[PDB]
């Protein structure tokens, strides 16, 4: 905890940011690999 | 009977008007109501009531109007042991009950096939 | 793909300000022919930002028109000149209707779009069915702090040359220039990298922007001039209760200063509640905002936009008589009485809609 | 849309929302025997039995207007329960009510069954006045199915029911037909249709199909503006 | 270590046993009581061989536990536990 | 068949459980689970092929191995009648289905009912705009039944305003900042006195 | 304060009861649109599913 | 003894039970004739009418139709009490035997 | 089945009541004051001019 509070101080990110929908790392890997693949 | 273009809108929605110079300088104060006539138009209090007992009697108004709607309320005011005509649905237990009581009776039914099958004739 | 729909090009940088093409977004409606809407987004921000609230089945804002999320000249895809004067600006709306063949459109914008707007309207009221403005007023801002940020946030991005600067430069350059969180993602979103990545640059033109802001003055975009004139039409306006562009005070009377048909509050001008936060400005980030302006904006276009100035709402179509002026016909044998006002097709002039029921109706007879 | 602010709009000196007993200098206060010589006091135990008695009365002076019409009677009653079922169900403490709120509601009641006995209470006149233009309304669809003619309210529910085939015969990638989109299919009916009453279907262009209708117009010669000048 | 013992003259399958001693690391074993954990074995394997024919032929031929066998398992184990009649209290 | 066949059987399955409370109701629903796993396990055993000519040859009793091709032979043509089968669970269920199948559908009229209540509302009220712009009269036209409540206090002399609202609202915007804030005791009437007196052997009822 | 009450009272902790002209109303005070919409939801779920 | 139904003038007519089969009998089809009540078949004479939804108003309506249909005059005070099946058969009873002892009806 | 459905004869009216009407209403209220006053007041007299007349 000490550390990681120390250290803290993509097309798809951006198009579900505009719907305001939460989104998980796991959906943006498919929705990648779905282009690619 | 006619009833024109399913996609369209009545014309008074595309219908429009633009403004110009020069403007009329009166405001609107009030919308006129000439002759006290509101008909075909239902209560704007009847909004946010909660369920009651209008409910139920004014579905069995309308279920008899049907064949198969009037056997739903001879069967439910008659053969359901509930304390009220409010019916809320709160947990599935006298829906899994008719289920496992239909699905099951269904069983032995591969079984029996089974016996006729197998009684006919002895491999050997 | 079907319902989104926008067109694609280039902007081209023009030296005469008539030769000047607008490029946006068209958002389809569900019913085959509705009026058509154009809305401007906020300067230098994302038309595509807009989608989610006029694409929401809750809101269900295509049910009444059809959208047009048009970009201003110098702002985003649309055409490029140094000259920000709403009354250039707003011919190249009316090229642009012309262009796409429609007679006449809804208004709508946001901030600065909301002049942009209200200016149309201003110089092409026979055309404009209503207005609907959105944290916006017809006033000058040049002072407000608001304004300010935007005023020097903008010359800030003047210092970056992407040609030396690295990618990792611009992203530290952003966040210690810019403090606002909604405007940094704005800029950062506006950058594009051109065909055979060559370089990168802003899709607004920073340096005319720049000129019209840092210089402060009267053709400024905050600044609101005596030369717009008046709006004679439809006019709706709808602000946050704690709005950094729009205070409540005073901010309200522009609008009957600028607007004839303007009822006022409770009528034509609204306030959402809200609490204080910078970002009230981006309603449709928040669903509390958005679901009010949706409503407002669904009222606006359902039974205010495109009716006469004299009859209250819609409802009076075809029932309320408005009284006549005398000798104001050329015919003589004219016995002057009331009358209810024309109300046209939205597009009659590039369709023959009453060219065919004049037919049908001749076939009755 | 639009929510009260003032944190302490509900506040009273009786505390918070109280609408039973507000707070007065001339509080109750108890009595003793062995001190009381003599007192004068209204108070009774029989209302009860007066809340009891009312109910049959305004149920059954009530009925002989309605003129045998069992589908009336019932629904009468569930009114008339809506009433007397107010204090059993409302916020507000009737149990604590200043002075007794038994006695308060049954002399209430009371007053409305005055009304009743001479047939001059508004929810009587009001329900004979929605009754006959209910059955107005009933007899129209009677007389023309006598005559083997379709209903207005039939000819909707045949023009939805083929409407929800055409839209759910190309929805075969998804198969829930939700119940919102049965209602906007329906509503988008309605908006047509309410617009048809006022302005019929005369062509193929369907009901309120006609630009025409929406030019500039005039009062007749025979039906002027009688209320105002106009010109 | 519940999970390891094991009667005598008993002997196992391998499949049987990848299943077991996957549910016993997953964690899914913490709900249901110690003392239950060893009957659990003998009904959860009897309950997949009857059921869940086909996993168990994947695992035996193929020999790996595929990502389509882990989900399936891993969803079935939890499901069953709340099946069958345990003490489900820890 | 094997592949997917069983996978929309899982969603409804699945739904039914959470809907389940009640201890009971997840007893009855782990039971129908069983049940449905019953009759979806798949049996996958790769069923071989006998070769007689084979065993003939190699070694056999005489007529025997030819007995049990021509017997095997017979039961293997026996198969199941899908088809009777498919017709009578078709045309009548059960008994306690029935139960339930006329249950929920009046259960769901009635919150139909209350669907379209709401859904017609919000229907007519798209006429009604700006209620601060209509006549008087013209609005309790739109809420029509509130002129029938206003004739009964005027007719029965509560002209207290807020006296029969359990939340009278109205009277607390307008006591906000009033000396004594006291809103109207619930059904009070202008006219009710239940005032008392008493003489005890002190004077003034003390 | 009669016509305030009975249209911004409510609230959605509470529960509204229906008053004797709001029973008379929905039960004898129906339009045409409004018998449609009930028979339209119970012929497409309870009937045709 | 005329009574309105359904628009027409229909005379009405009074019953006279004078035995407890018939009472019993009678109760149960008034009770399954209110359009209050539920389960009409799960009905008994040791049923009790708030099982059935039924309240306190509702037993009231149900004496307003027993004096339609016998001609008694029940009293307030009795009313009230009447929460069961069984409750109304030993009030008619005991009108019944009141009126063959006294000669004349209770008490209103 | 359905469309074998049939439809019963209803009532003829409802009752009458001979003392009162619209124009005449029998008991009083505040909307029918307000009808009477803005009868006799006329309606919003509405200007179609440009400018005030003052
Ligand atoms: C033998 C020969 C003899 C006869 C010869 C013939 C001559 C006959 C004379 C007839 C003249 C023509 C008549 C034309 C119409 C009436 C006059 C008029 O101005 O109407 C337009 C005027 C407004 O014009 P508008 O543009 O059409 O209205 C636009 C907006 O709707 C208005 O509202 P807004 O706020 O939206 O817009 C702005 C508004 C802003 O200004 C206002 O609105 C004014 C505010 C007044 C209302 C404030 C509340 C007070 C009223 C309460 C009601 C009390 C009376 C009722 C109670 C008792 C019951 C009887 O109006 C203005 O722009 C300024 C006001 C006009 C200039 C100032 C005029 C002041 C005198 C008018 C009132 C008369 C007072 C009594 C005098 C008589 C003595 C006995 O209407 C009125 O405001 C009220 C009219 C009532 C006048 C009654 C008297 C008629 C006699 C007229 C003679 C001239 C006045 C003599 C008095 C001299 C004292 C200094
Ligand atoms: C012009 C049109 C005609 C108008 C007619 C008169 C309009 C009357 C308007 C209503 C106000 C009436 C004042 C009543 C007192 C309300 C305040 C109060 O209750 O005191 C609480 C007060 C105030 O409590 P408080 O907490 O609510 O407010 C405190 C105020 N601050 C915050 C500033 C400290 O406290 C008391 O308990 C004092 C009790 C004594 C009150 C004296 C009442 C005397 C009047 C009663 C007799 C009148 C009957 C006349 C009958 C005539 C018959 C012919």
């Amino acid at each position: 905890k000490r550390l990681l509070e120390k250290l803290n101080t993509l097309e798809v990110e951006n198009i579900l940011k505009r719907y305001h929908i939460n989104y998980t790392q796991a959906l943006i890997d498919e929705l990648v690999d779905w282009k690619t693949g | 009977l006619q009833w024109g273009s399913l996609a369209e809108r009545p014309m008074v929605d595309r219908v429009m008007s633009t403004s110009t110079w020069p403007v009329p300088y009166y405001q609107r104060l009030f919308k006129a109501y000439p002759i006290r006539e509101k008909k075909d138009k239902m209560s704007l209090l009847l909004s946010d009531i909660d369920i009651d007992d209008t409910n139920w009697y004014q579905a069995k108004d309308f279920l008899r109007g049907s064949f198969r709607g009037r056997q739903i309320v001879d069967y439910v005011e008659n053969n359901i042991a509930s304390n009220t005509y409010i019916l809320i649905q709160q947990d599935v237990a006298n829906m899994a009950k008719a289920y496992v009581h239909d699905i099951c009776g269904y069983i032995d039914v591969a079984n029996k096939e089974n016996v006729r099958i197998l009684s006919k004739g002895d491999l050997i | 793909s079907r319902i989104i729909n926008h067109l694609r090009g280039d902007p081209v940088y023009q030296d005469n300000t008539k030769d000047v093409s607008l490029r946006g977004t068209f958002l389809r409606g569900k019913y085959d022919d509705l009026p058509t809407m154009i809305f401007f987004t906020e300067a230098c921000d994302l038309t595509a930002n807009w989608i989610p609230f006029f694409t929401n089945p809750q809101y269900d804002i295509l049910a009444h028109r059809n959208v047009w999320l048009l970009n201003p000249r110098n702002f985003g895809n649309s055409d490029r000149h140094p000259s920000f004067d709403l009354q250039e600006m707003s011919d190249d709306v009316m090229r642009f209707m012309y262009s796409q063949k429609i007679s006449m459109a809804t208004l709508g914008g946001h901030g600065i779009g909301g002049k942009i707007a209200l200016a149309v309207g201003c110089y092409h009221a026979e055309r404009v069915t209503g207005v609907f403005s959105i944290d916006s007023s017809p006033m000058d801002q040049r002072y407000h702090e608001a304004f300010k940020e935007f005023k020097g946030y903008v010359n800030a991005l003047t210092e970056i040359n992407f040609k030396t600067w690295s990618d990792k430069d611009v992203k530290v350059f952003l966040k210690e220039n810019i403090k606002d969180p909604k405007w940094r993602s704005i800029f950062t979103n506006n950058i594009s990298k051109n065909a055979k990545t060559q370089s990168d640059s802003f899709n607004f033109e920073i340096n005319y922007l720049n000129h019209n802001l840092n210089f402060n003055k009267a053709d400024s975009l905050g600044n609101w001039a005596v030369k717009n004139g008046i709006y004679t039409g439809r006019a709706h306006f709808i602000f946050p209760e704690y709005s950094r562009w729009v205070h409540l005070a005073t901010n309200t009377l522009p609008m009957h200063k600028v607007c004839a048909r303007v009822k006022g509050f409770g009528h034509d001008i609204f306030y959402v509640q809200g609490d204080e936060n910078p970002l009230n400005h981006w309603v449709y980030d928040f669903e509390n905002y958005a679901n009010v302006v949706a409503s407002k904006l669904n009222k606006f276009l359902h039974s205010y936009d495109g009716v006469h100035a004299l009859l209250k709402d819609r409802t009076e179509i075809g029932n309320f008589m408005i009284p006549d002026r005398i000798k104001s016909r050329n015919d003589s044998k004219h016995i002057y009485g009331d009358y209810s006002p024309a109300h046209l097709h939205h597009n009659w002039r590039f369709n023959h809609i009453y060219e065919k029921h004049d037919e049908l109706d001749k076939k009755l007879n | 849309g639009y929510k009260i602010r003032n944190k302490s709009i509900f506040w009273t000196r009786a505390g918070w929302k109280n609408n039973w007993h507000p707070k007065n200098f001339n509080a109750p206060r108890p009595s003793y025997g062995e001190f009381t010589m003599g007192i004068r006091c209204r108070n009774d135990h029989h209302s009860f039995l007066r809340y009891v008695q009312t109910y049959r009365n305004m149920s059954r002076h009530c009925k002989q207007y309605f003129l045998g019409d069992k589908q009336l009677e019932e629904t009468f009653i569930l009114g008339l329960r809506s009433l007397f079922l107010v204090p059993y169900d409302s916020q507000c403490l009737t149990d604590q009510i200043k002075h007794g709120g038994e006695r308060r509601f049954v002399d209430q009641l009371d007053r409305d069954f005055e009304l009743i006995s001479y047939n001059t209470h508004p929810y009587q006149l009001f329900t004979y006045t929605v009754r006959n233009e209910h059955l107005a309304w009933k007899n129209e669809q009677y007389e023309k199915i006598q005559k083997g003619e379709k209903t207005f309210e039939q000819e909707l529910l045949d023009y939805l029911d083929e409407q929800v085939l055409a839209e759910k015969a190309k929805l075969r990638d998804g198969q829930n037909f939700s119940i919102e989109r049965m209602t906007e299919i329906a509503l988008h009916v309605f908006r047509k249709a309410r617009a048809g009453k006022v302005r019929p279907a005369q062509d193929v262009r369907g009901p309120d199909g006609n630009v025409n209708d929406f030019l500039e117009q005039r009062r007749p010669f025979e039906h002027p503006n009688p209320t105002g000048v106009t010109h | 270590v519940e999970m390891l013992k094991q009667n005598q003259y008993t002997p196992m399958k391998v499949e049987e046993q990848v299943c077991i001693i996957f549910a016993g690391v997953k964690g899914f074993l913490d709900a249901l009581v110690t003392s239950e954990v060893l009957k659990f074995e003998k009904k959860f394997l009897e309950h997949v061989r009857t059921n869940h024919s086909a996993l168990l032929k994947r695992i035996r031929d193929s020999g790996d536990l595929s990502e389509v066998d882990t989900n399936e398992l891993n969803t079935i184990i939890p499901l069953f536990i709340q099946e069958g009649g345990f003490k489900l209290k820890a | 068949q094997a592949p997917g066949n069983q996978d929309k059987i899982l969603k409804w399955i699945s739904t039914l459980s959470n809907k389940a409370t009640t201890g009971e109701s997840r007893s009855y629903c782990t039971q129908l689970s069983s049940l449905v796993s019953f009759y979806n396990k798949q049996h996958v055993e790769q069923i071989p092929t006998i070769d007689f000519n084979e065993w003939k040859s190699v070694i056999s009793t005489q007529g025997l191995v030819d007995k049990v091709k021509e017997n095997y032979e017979s039961l293997i043509k026996e198969q199941y009648n899908t088809d009777a089968i498919s017709k009578q669970i078709s045309s009548a269920s059960s008994k306690a289905l029935d139960d339930i199948e006329n249950e929920l559908s009046f259960h769901a009229a009635i919150w139909l009912n209350a669907y379209a209540d709401y859904t017609m509302f919000l229907f007519e009220l798209e006429e009604y705009n700006d209620p601060n712009d209509y006549l008087m009269h013209e609005n309790f036209d739109f809420f029509r039944g509130l002129e029938t409540e206003l004739e009964e206090l005027t007719e029965t002399h509560n002209y207290i305003p807020g006296a029969k609202d359990d939340v009278n609202l109205r009277g607390y915007l307008a006591t906000q900042f009033a000396w004594g804030k006291k809103v109207i005791s619930f059904y009070r009437h202008p006219a009710d006195d239940f005032k008392c007196a008493k003489a005890t052997k002190n004077m003034l009822g003390r | 304060t009669h016509f305030f009450n009975r249209r911004h009272s409510s609230s959605q902790e509470f529960i509204r009861f229906r008053t004797y002209t709001e029973v008379l109303l929905k039960i004898s005070a129906y339009n045409d649109f409004f018998y449609v919409l009930n028979n339209y939801y119970y012929n497409q779920k309870l009937i045709l599913k | 003894l005329t009574q309105y139904v359904e628009g027409q003038i229909v005379n009405r007519n009074q019953l006279t039970l004078k035995k407890q089969e018939d009472i019993e009998q009678y109760v149960l089809k008034l009770v399954r004739g209110y359009f209050r009540t539920t389960n009409k078949q799960g009905l008994n004479i040791n049923s009790v009418l708030q099982d059935h939804g039924l309240d306190e108003f509702d037993s009231i309506e149900l004496a307003m139709q027993v004096e339609e249909d016998l001609g008694y005059v029940i009293s307030a005070e009795t009313i009230p009490v009447l929460n069961k099946v069984k409750h109304f058969v030993n009030y008619i009873n005991h009108v019944e035997q009141f009126k063959a002892e006294n000669g004349k009806a209770p008490i209103a | 089945k359905e469309n074998t459905g049939s439809m019963k004869k209803p009532m003829a009216k409802a009752y009458e009541h001979p003392y009162n009407s619209e124009h005449h209403p029998l008991n009083f209220s505040a909307v029918k004051i307000a009808e009477t006053f803005h009868d006799f007041i006329g309606p919003e007299q509405v200007s179609p001019h440009y400018e005030s007349f003052a």
